[PDB]
């Protein structure tokens, strides 16, 4: 991934489900705001513990 | 929203185990579906005018899964869940060598310890391969785009 | 931060717990956080000093 | 298929543990009325209404799993 | 009690809905060999059979 740099804080989220590993962030749309928008979906085969 | 697919070498023999009410070794130690999602199951055969697909060594499955704890003797049965994997696959090879093959592997004490143990059986082929596909649908996981 | 994900726990070459087996995920920010590269591969520990 | 090039000789550099320096309490709770890092609905966006939803969330005003990075030994350059 | 018959003539005692206690038995047993299977030696006199 290409992520730019700034000075505002960052919120990141990681989870998994049987369809894939879902990675959420704010920067991608809410650079000035903050939210969980799914910027990545890993096509995973097995769950992670 | 999406489709999820699994393909495998499923012969005509344990097709009777394909029932959702069936709870054989296929449906207990090898493969269990999600009843909450509508699905379809298809058994197919290689056409003789088709060399694009290949064949494995032979069919196989696990007829018994069990886990040893750190005391070597408290046995925890392992069952396949809805689109989940018991660790029996991690110790059973892609092709089981023979019927009744016993595989054992060490487990760390902080994970319960002991030895994961599995017993596997094999099924021979006919002149042509019979395989199986499972198709399962997804309504609102992501963009509705298939 | 750089993360690693798997499903197995084991002791190291010196007995410290934390060995992961089989295919596992590692993600890493690099280049002052510009790149966020992730990869689900087989790790091999080195055996030197 | 992948490349992901490769590495250097089988000789690793040293690592030390000194974690007493890393042991310090910086109190930072998490407010839910300020919505500090909570999952959004994946495809169901609304407007100007309050809505209940069952998902994965943490508690309120929690402590965390506090870690921190630092710089190594140096002298001069 | 009595002169015990031999290994091919093992004598059976069955027990159901009563109080077995290996604490009064193994303390009075000069245990010189102890092999077992499928019920842990801490659980030979802990669980309810
Ligand atoms: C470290 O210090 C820097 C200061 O440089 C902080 O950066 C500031 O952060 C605040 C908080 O978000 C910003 O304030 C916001 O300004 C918006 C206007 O921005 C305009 O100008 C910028 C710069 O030119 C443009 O890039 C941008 O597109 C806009 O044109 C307001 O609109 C914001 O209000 C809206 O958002 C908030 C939050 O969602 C809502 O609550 C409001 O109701 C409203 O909808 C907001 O006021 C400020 O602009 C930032 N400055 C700069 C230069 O970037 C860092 O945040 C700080 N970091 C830390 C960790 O403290
Ligand atoms: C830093 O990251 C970059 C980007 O991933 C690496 O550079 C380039 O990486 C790609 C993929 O690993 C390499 O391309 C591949 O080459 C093969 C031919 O062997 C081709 O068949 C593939 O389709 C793919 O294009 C590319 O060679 C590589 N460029 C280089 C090495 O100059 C870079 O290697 C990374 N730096 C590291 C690992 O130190
Ligand atoms: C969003 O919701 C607010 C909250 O109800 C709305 O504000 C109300 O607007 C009505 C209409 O003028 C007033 O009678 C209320 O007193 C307002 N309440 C508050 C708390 O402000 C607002 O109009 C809504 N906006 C949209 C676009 O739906
Ligand atoms: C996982 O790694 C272990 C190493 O102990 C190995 O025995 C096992 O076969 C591996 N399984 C898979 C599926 O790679």
């Amino acid at each position: 991934y290409n992520i730019t740099e700034d000075e505002i804080l960052e919120w990141f989220g990681i989870t998994q489900t049987a369809q894939g590993v879902h990675l959420f962030s704010s920067r991608y749309v809410d650079l000035y705001g903050g939210n969980m928008f799914q910027f990545a979906t890993l096509p995973v085969y097995d769950t992670i513990k | 929203s999406s489709l999820i697919l699994d393909y495998f070498s499923y012969p005509l023999s344990m097709k009777s185990d394909l029932s959702v009410s069936s709870a054989g070794p296929i449906s207990q130690f090898n493969y269990k579906q999600s009843f909450s999602n509508p699905t379809c199951l298809i058994l197919a055969t290689v056409p003789h005018n088709l060399t694009t697909i290949t064949k494995p060594l032979k069919y196989s499955y696990i007829n018994k899964c069990s886990r040893l704890l750190s005391d070597d003797r408290t046995e925890v049965p392992q069952l396949v869940n809805a689109n989940q994997y018991s660790p029996c696959v991690s110790i059973v090879p892609s092709t089981v060598w023979e019927d009744g093959d016993y595989y054992r592997k060490q487990l760390s004490p902080l994970e319960g310890g002991g030895w994961l143990v599995a017993s596997g059986s094999t099924v021979a082929m006919t002149e042509q391969l019979q395989m199986g596909f499972g198709i399962t649908v997804q309504y609102g996981t992501d963009t509705n785009s298939v | 931060p750089a993360f690693m994900l798997g499903s197995s726990v084991g002791n190291f070459s010196d007995g410290k717990m934390g060995r992961f087996f089989n295919h596992t995920l590692v993600l890493l920010p690099d280049g002052c956080g510009t790149l966020l590269r992730a990869f689900y591969c087989i790790l091999e520990p080195r055996s030197g000093n | 298929v992948d490349v992901g090039p490769d590495s250097v000789k089988s000789a690793c550099i040293e690592v030390d543990i000194q974690q007493t320096f890393f042991d310090k309490t910086w109190p930072r709770p998490i407010d839910v009325s300020k919505a500090d890092g909570i999952i959004y609905p994946q495809g169901r966006t609304y407007s100007n209404i309050t809505i209940t939803y069952q998902g994965l969330f943490p508690y309120q005003g929690d402590h965390g799993d506090m870690y921190v990075y630092s710089a190594g030994h140096a002298t001069g350059t | 009690s009595g002169t015990p018959p031999q290994v091919y003539n093992f004598k059976r005692l069955v027990f159901t809905n009563c109080n077995y206690n290996l604490t009064k038995l193994l303390s009075l047993f000069s245990v010189n060999d102890f092999t077992c299977s499928q019920i842990s030696p801490a659980a030979i006199a802990s669980n309810c059979y």
